[PDB]
């Protein structure tokens, strides 16, 4: 496949690592009582590990000679779920945060003592402002086009 | 006769001694 | 006929060794006396590294801006 | 005057020991010396260059003499792969009997040192075979250094000293250096390779006494002037060819194969001679560009001033740059250091992947030592280039003569440059450290499969584009019908593809996620060091915190505690802080190189692949793991040949640590301590009869920073050199 | 123009028990400083070098090894005790040099009998760059 | 009450409450969908 | 001996003179401001380079500038 890697579902070292992990987890389980709280916790962890490995095989991740999943970020459409749509999600959230904070700073910049509203957050105004980050992708775009995103005269 | 035996002391003891003495005299006195 | 910008005006600094260089301040008072080369007094809303918000400037160093 | 230093009258009147210190640390800063003029400065620089050439020749002559005298060359050439080359003998009266026993190696009659500079392979490849050749080379070089000193002295004397107008003749100097220093020199090297080295690698021993009686080619110079040059490549050396013997030898003197010599695992000598001849032709042609006394050619300043884009995006373009470069010597030194550092790093990168000396690829410790050597020197050269750029800004820059050209516009938007470079550094550091810590925590919880392993897919694609076929990308050279592949199938691609796809050499190593992460660490280091240096340079002339910095010189302690405090505000201090980052970045580079190569030499590249993704792997599987023989160099049960490194390993740990002293404790404490010490000495019997002559004082602030940095760097270098050499030589694999 | 007071030996020195912070060889071969004041009443003050000393009634004379020490002592005498002081520089040759207050009035108060030294009639931002004063003995600020 | 609100919105207190809420939200998201290395929904 | 310069932006506030710990600065008659005062540096040979004067100057940039220069036993503040 890409970069000489093979799918984890049909890879062999991936399955070997899965088996070894479960064996290691089970080794501890046999020491305690069959149905004690530690035994239940260890069983839950084993089930979690099995579910994790099955999901990794299901999503179609690529596994190297090491038997571990590898992430392709070149832009291949078969792997957009590895970096590109999480990347878009991060960009949206981070722009939300930055736009909300900038809106707060611009809103409080007109008082005689703006610093007072900076060490003591004016929550009433902040609660109204935080929701602009839902549509910041549009507000920032029209802010740039309208030419007042960037401070002229500087 | 062993050439290293003559020179290693010459360059490690005599040379630094004479050089340090001469340079101390040069640096440390009014001209 | 007073000299320099009027009191309460809006001037930007042109002295390149000033903290507020290219910045903006409000004119406080311009001395009518000649023989003084830094008559204009300007107040800023930000302190400098010495925690000072007022400074004197020459007539050519300040420039009335909108 | 009237005492040391004579070049500074202000220092000679200092009544403290400072006069001595600053007397030594400003001897080569001619511009700040009393009664300094233009011609005086240039003549002093010229003579110092002659002195440096003499020193270099003397040093290489000493290497030759010692290898010829206590060396192993005659025995080494008999079996290059199964005998350790000897540098020089040891004569230390402090040695004990077991030390003498342990240090006698290489078939010597006493304790000796095993050379790791790689001079044996280099001298063997070029044609030197016996100790007589080494002795002749040493004598010739001693003569050469003497002649260099004679030239320096001659040009010191009046009536031979060039004027300033001569020094500033850039066009003629460029013409001669391109067509003469570079072109003719490479042409001569190609001549030597054709006349001596290539015959030497085929059995014949061509020397001064018979090189006029031996034809380098059976049809000498007939093909060359007739134009039928292909006759010089008609019979290359067979792939079953032992190096210094005629078994399987050819007659071609120039070729272009591209692979390696199968036995020596190094580049073909004929290919190298052809390379040097070609680039000699290119340099000779290109060195006729500028105008001198013959009425044809170019004037550099006109080319510069004519390169101004319409639309004024670059302002006045390069107008006025010729005069600011020709008159500013620090500008010239900065440009030279920049280019030199770039090509030194290039040498480091190319020497390990395309070895040119026979049997050096099989000498692993030599390869590692040379790579680390050249990388550290390149880092120092780059840091120096930036330092001298800042110095030029402070001293030789004329704002009015550079009005609105590229330099002034660089100065006037310095803040955008610095801020964006800071953003790049922040991004790289944040995400590289985040991924490393994530993987490390993942392995802490026993779930390696949940790591964020990103395939360096772009680099793998580039490798595939070169012809490698381990990633299945099927790109140029790795495809089958691509024009790029088809164009060179009959020249060099056979050998090149044979070498690149061969996976026992270092020609384009296979790469994975660990390589991705470490390369991004490298990028972080480069960007942060560049940030520190660029910020120090562009703000050298002054900033908002100190607008009149240009009047305070390049290096000064501070501006006092006023205005919030102005510690480390000079450009010298910016260089000072950048040296730490340079050391750190080159340390990462060499750690990566050495770990990858030590795991490849063991046929255990997997181990690196697994353990490189997380930092605990670096700490345990590399530093802790490869450091057992070194620390065991000597123990309560005796010592072995590695003890000298084990000692140095500790020595480098001490120096570095004492460096932390001058960097943390500052002047005032030490000054008061020295004051009480002076009182005590003056108040004691029999010793007050002895009186100091320079008043003791604590080290200066700038001097203390410099001494601390020097300790830091010396300890860094010594400890890493000890570790690298002991670990690679401990296994010899 | 204010004849400076002449140093008067025989004046009593303050009561002090001795210290390791006193004079050294520099006073013997180079120079040392002497400060004098009046102090209306006997009282205990903090020495600039060691512990505490007591000022005698009437004139007091103290010899220090540094001018900065004399100034610190004078500042404490002027602000804490409200005493007028003057100090001198004494050379091994036997010379005395009135130092402070130079013209009878302390340097803080403007006096009509002082000339300007090292005063530049321009803002600090109008100094030439180093390149204009290169290879000349002058510095850009000395102009 | 009014002064309690004022002090309860000062930088340190507001920041700690915000980060406690964010930590809880992220913890719950991880708990419901643990061991997530990719975005599979689309 | 360090070099101390007074620039014409001085407003004669006198704060630098109060700060000097070696009596290097002074106040002299002048006519370009309201105080008719300006700082002078007639005794820079006793300057120790502490730059305590610059920390007291309220003008921006400074009106009193200390340029550290050749060091003497007086400038180094040595009592031995
Ligand atoms: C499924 C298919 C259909 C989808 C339809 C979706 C519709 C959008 C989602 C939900 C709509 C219902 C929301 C609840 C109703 C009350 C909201 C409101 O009117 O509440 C009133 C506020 C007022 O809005 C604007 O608020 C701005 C800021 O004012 C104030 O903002 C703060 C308000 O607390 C402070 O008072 C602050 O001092 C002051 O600046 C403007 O200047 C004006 O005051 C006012 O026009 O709306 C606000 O944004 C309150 C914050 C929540 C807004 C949520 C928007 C969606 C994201
Ligand atoms: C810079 C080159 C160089 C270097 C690094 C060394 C290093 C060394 N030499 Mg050596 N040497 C050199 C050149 C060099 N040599 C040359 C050109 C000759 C003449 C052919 C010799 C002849 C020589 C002899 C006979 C011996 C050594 C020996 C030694 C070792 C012990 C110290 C010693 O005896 O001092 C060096 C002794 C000398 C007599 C050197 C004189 C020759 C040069 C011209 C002196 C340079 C002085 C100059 C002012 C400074 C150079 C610039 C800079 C490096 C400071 C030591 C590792 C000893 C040894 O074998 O080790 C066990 C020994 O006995 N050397
Ligand atoms: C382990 C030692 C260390 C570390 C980690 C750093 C890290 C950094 N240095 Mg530095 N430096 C060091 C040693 C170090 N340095 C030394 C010894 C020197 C010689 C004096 C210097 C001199 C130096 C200079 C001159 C400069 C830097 C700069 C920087 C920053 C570059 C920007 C970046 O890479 O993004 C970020 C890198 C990171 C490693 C992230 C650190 C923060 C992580 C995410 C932890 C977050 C906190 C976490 C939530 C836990 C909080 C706990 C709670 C109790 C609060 C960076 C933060 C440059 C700079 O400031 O950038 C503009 C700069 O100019 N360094
Ligand atoms: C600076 C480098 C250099 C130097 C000094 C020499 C010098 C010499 N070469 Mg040589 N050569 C060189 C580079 C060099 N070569 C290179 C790069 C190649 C590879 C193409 C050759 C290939 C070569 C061959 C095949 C032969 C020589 C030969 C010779 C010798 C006689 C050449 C002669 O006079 O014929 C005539 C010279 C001219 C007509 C002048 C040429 C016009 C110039 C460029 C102006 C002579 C000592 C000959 C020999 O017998 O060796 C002893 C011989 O046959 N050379
Ligand atoms: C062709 C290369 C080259 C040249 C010609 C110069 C030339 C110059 N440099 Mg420069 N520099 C260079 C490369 C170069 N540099 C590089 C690569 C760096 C990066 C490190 C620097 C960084 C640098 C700085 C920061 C400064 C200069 C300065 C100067 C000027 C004065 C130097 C002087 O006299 O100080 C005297 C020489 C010394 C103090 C050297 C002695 C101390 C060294 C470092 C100790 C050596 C290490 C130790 C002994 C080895 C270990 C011992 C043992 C355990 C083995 C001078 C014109 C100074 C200047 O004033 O600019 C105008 C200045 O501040 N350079
Ligand atoms: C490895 C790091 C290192 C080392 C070696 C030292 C060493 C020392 N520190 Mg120190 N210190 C350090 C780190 C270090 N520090 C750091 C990082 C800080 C920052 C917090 C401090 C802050 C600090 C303070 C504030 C003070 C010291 C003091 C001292 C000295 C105490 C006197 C003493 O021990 O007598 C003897 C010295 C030693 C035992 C050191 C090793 C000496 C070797 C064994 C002798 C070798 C001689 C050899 C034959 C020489 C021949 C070589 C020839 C070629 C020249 C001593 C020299 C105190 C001091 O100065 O004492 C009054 C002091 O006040 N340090
Ligand atoms: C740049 C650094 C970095 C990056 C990129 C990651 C990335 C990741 N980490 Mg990690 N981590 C890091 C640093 C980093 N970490 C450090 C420094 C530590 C030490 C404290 C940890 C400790 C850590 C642990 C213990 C775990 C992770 C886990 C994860 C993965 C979980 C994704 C998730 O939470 O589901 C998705 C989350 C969301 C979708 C939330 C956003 C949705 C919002 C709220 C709604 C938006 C609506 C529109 C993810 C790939 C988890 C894992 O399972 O790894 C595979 C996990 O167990 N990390
Ligand atoms: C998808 C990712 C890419 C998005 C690109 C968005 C469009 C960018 C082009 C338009 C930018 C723009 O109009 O503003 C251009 C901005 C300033 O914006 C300009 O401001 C002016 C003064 O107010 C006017 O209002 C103009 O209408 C306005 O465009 O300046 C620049 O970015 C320089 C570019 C050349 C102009
Ligand atoms: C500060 C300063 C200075 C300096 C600076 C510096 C030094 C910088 C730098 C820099 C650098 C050091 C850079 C480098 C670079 C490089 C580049 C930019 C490149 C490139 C590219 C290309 C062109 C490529 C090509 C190719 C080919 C050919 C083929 C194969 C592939 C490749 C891609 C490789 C001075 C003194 C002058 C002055 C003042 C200022
Ligand atoms: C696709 C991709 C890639 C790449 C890419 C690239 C390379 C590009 C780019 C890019 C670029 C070239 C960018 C840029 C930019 C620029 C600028 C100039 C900007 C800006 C912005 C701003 C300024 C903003 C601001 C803000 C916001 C909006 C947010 C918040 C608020 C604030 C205000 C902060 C890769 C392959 C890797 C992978 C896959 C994906
Ligand atoms: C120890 C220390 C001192 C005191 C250091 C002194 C007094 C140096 C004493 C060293 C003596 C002279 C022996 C040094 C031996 C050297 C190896 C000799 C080098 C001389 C030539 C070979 C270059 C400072 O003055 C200081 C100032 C500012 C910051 C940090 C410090 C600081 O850490
Ligand atoms: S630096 Fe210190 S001693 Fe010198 S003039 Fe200024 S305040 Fe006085
Ligand atoms: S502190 Fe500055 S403004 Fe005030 S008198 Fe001194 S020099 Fe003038």
């Amino acid at each position: 496949d890409i970069a000489g890697l093979t799918p984890c579902k049909d890879s062999k070292q991936f399955a070997k690592r899965e088996k070894q992990s479960i064996k290691k987890l089970e080794s501890s389980l046999k020491l305690y009582a069959p149905d004690s709280a530690p035994a239940l916790a260890i069983n839950a962890t084993i089930e979690k590990t099995k579910r994790r490995f099955d999901n990794y095989g299901k999503q179609g991740l690529l596994c190297g000679a090491d038997g571990l999943p590898h992430l392709i970020v070149s832009g291949d459409q078969r792997h957009w779920g590895e970096f590109i749509t999480p990347g878009i999600l991060f960009l949206y959230i981070a722009g939300w945060i930055g736009w909300v904070g900038r809106s707060y700073l611009i809103a409080i910049r007109d008082d005689k003592k703006p610093t007072q509203k900076e060490i003591i957050i004016d929550v009433p105004l902040a609660t109204g402002l935080v929701f602009r980050g839902f549509s910041w992708p549009i507000a920032a775009y029209r802010e740039l086009l309208n030419g007042e995103l960037v401070a002229k005269d500087v | 006769i062993n050439l290293p035996s003559l020179f290693v002391p010459l360059v490690g003891l005599l040379f630094p001694a004479v050089a340090m003495a001469s340079l101390f005299l040069h640096v440390e006195k009014r001209l | 006929p007073p000299i320099g910008p009027k009191r309460g005006a809006k001037v930007k600094i042109l002295r390149q060794e000033s903290y507020w260089y290219k910045g903006t301040g409000s004119v406080v008072a311009v001395d009518q006396d000649p023989n003084t080369r830094y008559p204009v007094v300007v107040r800023f809303n930000k302190v400098n590294y010495a925690n000072v918000s007022t400074n004197n400037y020459a007539l050519d160093e300040v420039e009335e801006v909108k | 005057a009237l005492r040391f230093p004579r070049f500074s009258q202000g220092l000679a009147q200092d009544p403290t020991t400072r006069r001595i210190w600053f007397g030594i640390a400003t001897a080569h800063d001619f511009e700040s010396h009393d009664d300094i003029t233009e011609g005086r400065l240039y003549q002093n620089i010229f003579a110092s260059h002659f002195g440096q050439l003499a020193i270099i020749f003397l040093w290489t002559s000493g290497n030759l003499f010692h290898v010829a005298w206590q060396g192993n060359f005659e025995a080494w050439v008999q079996d290059p792969l199964h005998v350790r080359p000897i540098a020089h003998a040891i004569w230390d009266p402090h040695f004990g009997q077991p030390a003498v026993e342990a240090f006698t190696r290489g078939g010597a009659l006493g304790p000796v040192n095993i050379a790791y500079s790689g001079v044996y392979q280099w001298w063997y490849t070029i044609g030197l075979r016996t100790n007589e050749d080494l002795y002749t080379g040493a004598i010739f070089l001693l003569f050469l250094s003497f002649i260099s000193l004679l030239a320096g002295w001659l040009h010191l004397q009046p009536k031979w000293k060039p004027s300033v107008s001569w020094f500033k003749n850039a066009e003629s100097r460029l013409n001669h250096h391109l067509s003469g220093l570079f072109g003719v020199s490479s042409l001569a090297w190609a001549g030597h390779l054709v006349h001596v080295a290539i015959p030497g690698s085929r059995g014949e021993y061509v020397r001064w006494n018979n090189f006029l009686s031996v034809l380098p080619h059976p049809q000498g110079l007939g093909p060359l002037f007739t134009g039928q040059w292909n006759l010089y490549a008609q019979n290359p050396d067979s792939s079953n060819h032992l190096f210094s013997t005629s078994q399987g030898a050819g007659t071609a003197i120039l070729t272009l194969l591209g692979g390696f010599h199968p036995q020596t695992q190094s580049l073909w000598l004929t290919d190298m001679a052809h390379h040097h001849l070609a680039i000699a032709i290119l340099f000779l042609i290109g060195g006729h560009m500028y105008r001198t006394n013959f009425g044809i050619g170019h004037s550099i300043k006109y080319i510069l001033e004519a390169h101004i884009p319409p639309g004024g995006r670059l302002g006045r373009g390069h107008k006025g740059l010729y005069d600011t470069i020709n008159n500013s010597i620090h500008f010239q030194l900065g440009l030279a250091l920049a280019s030199l550092g770039v090509i030194t790093s290039l040498v480091a990168q190319h020497m390990y992947s395309l070895p040119a000396y026979a049997f050096i690829a099989q000498d692993f410790t030599t390869q590692a030592a040379l790579y680390t050597h050249h990388q550290y020197i390149a880092g120092f050269i780059m840091t120096g280039a930036f330092a001298h750029g800042a110095i030029f800004f402070i001293r030789d820059y004329n704002p009015e003569q550079n009005a609105d050209n590229v330099l002034a516009r660089m100065l006037e938007h310095k803040e955008a440059i610095i801020s964006h470079l800071s953003w790049a550094s922040l991004f790289l550091g944040f995400h590289t450290l985040g991924l490393y810590v994530h993987n490390d925590v993942m392995l802490a919880f026993g779930t390696p499969e949940k790591q964020i392993l990103i395939e360096p897919i772009f680099a793998q694609w580039i490798q595939s584009a070169h012809g490698k076929t381990s990633y299945g990308f099927d790109v140029l050279l790795s495809s089958t019908n691509s024009p790029a592949l088809n164009a060179g199938r009959s020249i060099w691609l056979p050998g090149w593809l044979n070498a690149i796809n061969e996976n026992s050499n270092s020609l384009f190593l296979t790469i994975g996620p660990g390589d991705f992460l470490v390369h991004h660490a490298i990028a972080l280091g480069l960007h942060t060091t560049t940030l520190i240096l660029v910020k120090g340079a562009l703000d050298a002339r002054g900033s908002k915190l100190m607008p009149d910095k240009k009047d305070f010189g390049y290096s000064f302690p501070c501006d006092g505690p006023g205005r919030g405090g102005t510690c480390d505000i000079s450009a010298w201090d910016a260089f000072y802080l950048a040296v730490f980052w340079m050391l750190n970045t080159i340390g990462w580079v060499t750690f990566y190189w050495h770990w990858k190569h030590i795991t490849l030499w063991q046929g255990n590249v997997s181990q690196f692949n697994e353990s490189s993704t997380y930092l605990m792997g670096w700490l345990r599987d590399y530093l802790w793991l490869n450091s057992s023989q070194l620390i065991n160099g000597y123990n309560p049960f005796g010592m072995n040949s590695l003890s000298v490194w084990a000692w140095m390993f500790l020595f480098g740990h001490l120096v570095w640590a004492t460096g932390f002293m001058f960097l943390i404790s500052w002047r005032g404490y030490w000054q008061e301590l020295i004051e009480t010490l002076a009182w005590a000495h003056e108040r004691t019997p029999l010793a007050n009869l002895i009186r100091w002559r320079d008043k003791p004082v604590a080290l200066s602030i700038v001097q203390a920073r410099l001494v601390g940095l020097v300790h830091f760097s010396v300890g860094y270098i010594f400890t890493y050199a000890a570790f690298l050499i002991a670990s690679t030589s401990g296994k010899f694999g | 123009g204010f004849t400076p007071p002449e140093l008067d030996p025989n004046t009593p020195s303050p009561i002090f028990g001795g210290s390791t912070g006193g004079l050294l060889r520099k006073a013997q071969v180079e120079e040392f400083y002497v400060i004098t004041w009046e102090s209306p009443k006997e009282q205990i003050f903090e020495m600039p070098t060691g512990g505490a000393a007591i000022m005698r009634e009437g004139p007091n004379l103290l010899k220090l090894a540094r001018k900065e020490q004399c100034l610190a002592l004078g500042t404490r005498l002027r602000s804490k005790y409200k005493i007028k002081y003057q100090f001198y520089r004494v050379f091994p040759s036997g010379e005395v040099q009135y130092l402070h207050p130079k013209d009878g009035v302390y340097p803080e108060k403007v006096n009509p009998g002082r000339q300007g030294v090292g005063v530049n009639f321009r803002s600090i931002g109008k100094n030439v760059s180093p390149i204009e004063v290169k290879f000349t003995g002058k510095q850009p600020y000395d102009l | 009450m009014r002064d309690l609100k004022t002090y309860l919105s000062v930088a340190p207190v507001a920041s700690t409450l915000w980060f406690a809420a964010l930590a809880g939200l992220l913890i719950e998201i991880n708990r419901f969908f643990p061991d997530a290395l990719t975005f599979p929904f689309f | 001996s360090h070099s101390v310069k007074i620039y014409d932006t001085c407003i004669g506030c006198t704060q630098c003179v109060r700060a000097c710990p070696t009596d290097v600065l002074e106040m002299i008659p002048w006519g370009g401001c309201k105080a008719k005062q300006i700082a002078s540096a007639p005794r820079t040979e006793d300057c120790v380079g502490c730059k305590r004067c610059e920390s007291a100057c309220p003008t921006d940039f400074l009106s009193v500038r200390v340029y550290l220069w050749h060091e003497t036993t007086r400038s180094m503040g040595l009592a031995y």
